[PDB]
RNA sequence: GCGAAUUCGGUGAUCCUAUGCUGCCGAGAAAAGCCUCUAGCGAGGACAUACACGGCCCGUACCCCAAACCAACACAGGUG
RNA sequence: GAGUGAGAAUGCAGGCAUGAGUAGCGAUUAGGCAAGUGAGAACCUUGCCCGCCGAAAGACCAAGGGUUCCUGGGCCAGGCCAGUCCGCCCAGGGUGAGUCGGGACCUAAGGCGAGGCCGACAGGCGUAGUCGAUGGACAACGGGUUGAUAUUCCCGUACC
RNA sequence: AGCUGUCAACCGAGCGUUGAUCCGAGGAUGUCCGAAUGGGGAAACCCGGCACGAGUGAUGUCGUGUCACCAGGCGCUGAAUAUAUAGGCGUCUGGGGGGAACGCGGGGAAGUGAAACAUCUCAGUACCCGUAGGAAGAGAAAACAAAAUGUGAUUCCGUGAGUAGUGGCGAGCGAAAGCGGAGGAUGGCUAAACCGUAUGCAUGUGAUACCGGGUAGGGGUUGUGUGUGCGGGGUUGUGGGACCUAUCUUUCCGGCUCUACCUGGCUGGAGGGCAGUGAGAAAAUGUUGUGGUUAGCGGAAAUGGCUUGGGAUGGCCUGCCGUAGACGGUGAGAGCCCGGUACGUGAAAACCCGACGUCUGUCUUGAUGGUGUUCCCGAGUAGCAGCGGGCCCGUGGAAUCUGCUGUGAAUCUGCCGGGACCACCCGGUAAGCCUGAAUACUUCCCAGUGACCGAUAGCGGAUUAGUACCGUGAGGGAAU
């Protein structure tokens, strides 16, 4: 659920800072959403895990 | 090329007061190639020596250790096989008597 | 007692008779130590290497270099 | 090597009939195997008797309530 | 130019004193005599007695061990003494199955797990499967024989 | 000219001048386990399918091949279900595991320091994960610099400097420009505008179309949108390129483009250049080099005297060689006794480095102006915002770089950098790719060295050493 299927957006690391500045790991994960993709024009569906960012740049359609 | 040959499987008499014994009543023993098996080895003793085998029994033997300076060390394991021939077959002369 | 020259002579078949007949004795002579009435025992290995010799030379035909 | 007699009773199981029976509540494996049913194979096939044969691999010695196993010991302990 | 000087760190390694020829020599049964062997005998062998265990300290296995088993030899280590003896040393020998106990038959808990789902990576679970007896199915009994194996070899009679 | 490895002899047998043992290179064989891969399993042991062959009276049995899974080509088939797709068959090509260090990209402690401790330090260390290569990474300016008529890819070394700075301004941390060097390639190839062609998806049966005029014929849908692939064209910052449109110069022969005539294209084949296995396209294949590596062989000169002694290689005294007086050995300090040394010499084969060919590419019309509110110049990108990471820089007035989450531009008057920001100048031309050398390291192999150790030292290991032994195990681990 923070691994693209398309384009391989992985999270990143870094660090939640305290207002005492302790530093505490943590992730950043990717937006990624569940889509019932397809592959032609009127297809059968397939459900894969796409980034927000593919979905918003039409690399995943849908029917 | 493999030329397999019954002989390879039947690789030495047993020379012992019991293998005397036995040979009196026609039993022979022989040790025989580990991976073998008893219809193996009829079909080979009968091939060879053009006799009739009854029946074959086996008998795995575990090596002995033995001490040295060195330390421990232990001789091979080995399968004896006691083959009774057919009652009215020519009897082997091979062991020496 | 044979060469790999005079090996090389024999046609495929009697290079096979050798091969039995090598194994026959060398079947003998291990009786024959075991039964301790071996007195050369240096035949052993001369019989054994002939046989090798044999495997090779057969094998040395098939795959083309002879 | 030769080799007698070997009957009758009594007592009596924690073993067998018994995967039985009777009672109870806490309500007591699986699969193969075996039997049967068709589906599906089928021109050959079933049964019986006689004779001749195949029947593989691993374990098999010895100790095993012990100086041979677990205990540093030829150890008053432990071992189904 | 220095791995350059030890008496001590409850310092480290090896050798060896003191305690001391002292404490012990590991149960709750117990040994004795005659004869033998031998350089040597309380302890080894044989005979005759005595004593102890006898739901065991008898008999047969699983687990575990691994040649300790049998025969011949040995006796400067080991055995809490001695030793001719040994479960110790050395050489040789010894373990025989269609029916016994397992596999080639079957599954239980559980394990692994094609694809698979999940998880930044590492991985986590699990389907179909496939393993996994402590259970299910499946054909042999009595006698004799070796120094050492025997429902295994042999004899008699069976069974799959 | 002696051999049958060694501890290690002893016995018992044999080989060798018809060349053994031994040394180097290339082949053959290579049980079982192990990624382990026919199936299973307590690693090295249990059980099979199929094909061919062997063996049985037949069953049993025995050889030799082949049979895991996944990924990616190619072929067949296309469920629910119509289009289809998932999947299922078949077949070819790969991957899997291991390795001492060095590389790159990710994840990421604590003891400790701060004489307490949380920011900070330790430290991006230890460890871990993913992947390499013989090296790797980086690399061809959206760079620096500061008005000097500057430098000109990257990497690495020395300086700048324990400086500027940073810091519970505590403990501490700590640049860069510039300058001096190592290396030589200030190296290459692509995306678009616009032509040509193939073909997917829409249309169309008429205009269109068929290189372009001026035409003259003809042919009749060959058309017309839009997408993709493959060839031309285009590789740039003084902006450059496409499109236009003058000028001057140019190998030969075709062939094509509906018909000639001009005239554009495009494409073969001959002359000629210019490169090549490398970054700049790929795979081959001959000849040749006293070029190299993997065995070796030769190689000068004292049996010299006397003395000591078991032995001379000691002492004393003579002579000799030296391109050789390295270092060992030999009964005690040996250039002249031995192995050698200086110096020379040698390779059938395999491998490595060249050179030369074949062979493969590629090119062959270039120079020269003009012209323009014409087109193009790498988009979910830059920018911006939130929360972080990292930079001397600990959020600070915080630029530059970078992850995630939103938002989201311009194609040269463009855009991005010159430490907030704005203006003006200067530098550069992002969102495509490749790239040798200088640098890092040594499991292993060869030749050497030591004011290194010499048996409680030196490796844990001069002795069966990762052995004995200890531990369920990870692991610990001697002595001689
Ligand atoms: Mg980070
Ligand atoms: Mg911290
Ligand atoms: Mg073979
Ligand atoms: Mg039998
Ligand atoms: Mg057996
Ligand atoms: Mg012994
Ligand atoms: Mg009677
Ligand atoms: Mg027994
Ligand atoms: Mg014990
Ligand atoms: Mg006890
Ligand atoms: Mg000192
Ligand atoms: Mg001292
Ligand atoms: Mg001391
Ligand atoms: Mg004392
Ligand atoms: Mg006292
Ligand atoms: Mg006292
Ligand atoms: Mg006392
Ligand atoms: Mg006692
Ligand atoms: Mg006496
Ligand atoms: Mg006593
Ligand atoms: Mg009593
Ligand atoms: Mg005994
Ligand atoms: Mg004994
Ligand atoms: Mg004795
Ligand atoms: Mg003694
Ligand atoms: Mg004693
Ligand atoms: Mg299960
Ligand atoms: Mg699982
Ligand atoms: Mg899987
Ligand atoms: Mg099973
Ligand atoms: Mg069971
Ligand atoms: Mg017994
Ligand atoms: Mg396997
Ligand atoms: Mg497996
Ligand atoms: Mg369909
Ligand atoms: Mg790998
Ligand atoms: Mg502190
Ligand atoms: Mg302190
Ligand atoms: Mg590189
Ligand atoms: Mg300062
Ligand atoms: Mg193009
Ligand atoms: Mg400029
Ligand atoms: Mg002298
Ligand atoms: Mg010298
Ligand atoms: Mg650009
Ligand atoms: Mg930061
Ligand atoms: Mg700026
Ligand atoms: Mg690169
Ligand atoms: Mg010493
Ligand atoms: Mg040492
Ligand atoms: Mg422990
Ligand atoms: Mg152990
Ligand atoms: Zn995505």
């Amino acid at each position: 659920a923070a691994v693209c299927d398309i384009c391989g957006k992985g999270p990143g690391f870094g660090k939640s800072v305290s207002h005492s500045h302790r530093r505490t790991s943590r992730r950043w994960n990717p937006n990624i959403q569940p889509v019932r993709a397809v592959t032609r024009p009127g297809g059968n569906k397939q459900r894969i895990n796409a980034c927000t960012s593919c979905i918003k740049a039409g690399k995943v359609s849908r029917a | 090329a493999t030329i397999t040959d019954p002989r390879d499987i039947i690789l030495a008499p047993v020379i012992s007061e019991k293998s005397y014994g036995l040979i009196e009543d026609n039993v022979y023993t022989f040790v025989v190639h580990p991976d073998s098996n008893k219809t193996q080895i009829k079909i080979a003793i009968e091939k060879i020596f053009d006799v009739k085998v009854d029946s074959v029994n086996t008998a795995n033997r575990q090596g002995k250790r033995k001490r040295t300076r060195t330390g421990f060390g232990k001789r091979k394991s080995t399968k004896r096989a006691i083959v009774k021939l057919a009652a009215g077959s020519k009897p082997i002369d091979l062991f020496g008597a | 007692g044979t060469t790999p020259g005079e090996l090389r002579e024999l046609t495929d078949d009697e290079l096979k008779d050798k091969l039995r007949e090598s194994k026959e004795e060398l079947f003998n002579l291990r009786f024959q130590m075991a039964t301790g009435q071996l007195s050369n025992n240096r035949r052993l290995r001369t019989v054994r290497q002939e046989i090798a010799r044999v495997y090779t030379v057969l094998r040395e035909r098939e795959l083309g270099l002879a």
